[PDB]
């Protein structure tokens, strides 16, 4: 039940590992 | 300033990737969830993603190192939930079916029956169509 929130949050975590990456690399 | 609610949030997502409960989110863990997530994450780029935020150099993410990447970025989520419903509806036809559903669960190791599945999507199916649309998908997130 409070699995489907957390999804939306993962994905935000995701997307900001990916800046941070991108972000050293620029 | 970081409210109770929050950090419960951050903790429940750092559970949804600590699928052994080991207090530690790994290369593997994170790969996981990419994938279920639709996308195919290289596994030097998953290397990559640890070790920016990986203070203490052993490979792993534990919970304060992802308290503190997350909450650094708190800036405003609404393209959040649309984004999120992309995700889950892999045939872009505007709904989520229970194997859209199915297939998304079962990537992530939730290691949930299909009538528990099938359950998630009864409680969030409120027009009754056997599918959960955007809006319906916007209560169950909110
Ligand atoms: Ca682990
Ligand atoms: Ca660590
Ligand atoms: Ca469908
Ligand atoms: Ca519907």
């Amino acid at each position: 039940d409070d699995i489907m929130p957390a999804v939306k949050t993962v994905i935000r975590s995701i997307r900001i590992l990916k800046f941070l990456v991108a972000k050293r690399k620029f | 300033q970081l409210t109770e609610e929050q950090i419960a949030e951050f903790k429940e997502a750092f559970s949804l990737f600590d699928k052994d409960g080991d207090g530690t989110i790994t290369t593997k863990e994170l790969g996981t969830v990419m994938r279920s997530l639709g996308q195919n994450p290289t596994e030097a780029e998953l290397q990559d993603m640890i070790n920016e935020v990986d203070a203490d150099g052993n490979g792993t993410i534990d919970f304060p190192e992802f308290l503190t990447m997350m909450a650094r970025k708190m800036k405003d989520s609404e393209e959040e939930i649309r984004e999120a419903f992309r995700v889950f509806d892999k045939d872009g036809n505007g709904y989520i079916s229970a194997a859209e559903l199915r297939h998304v669960m079962t990537n992530l190791g939730e290691k949930l029956t299909d009538e528990e599945v099938d359950e998630m999507i009864r409680e969030a199916d409120i027009d009754g169509d056997g599918q959960v649309n955007y809006e319906e998908f916007v209560q169950m997130m909110t």
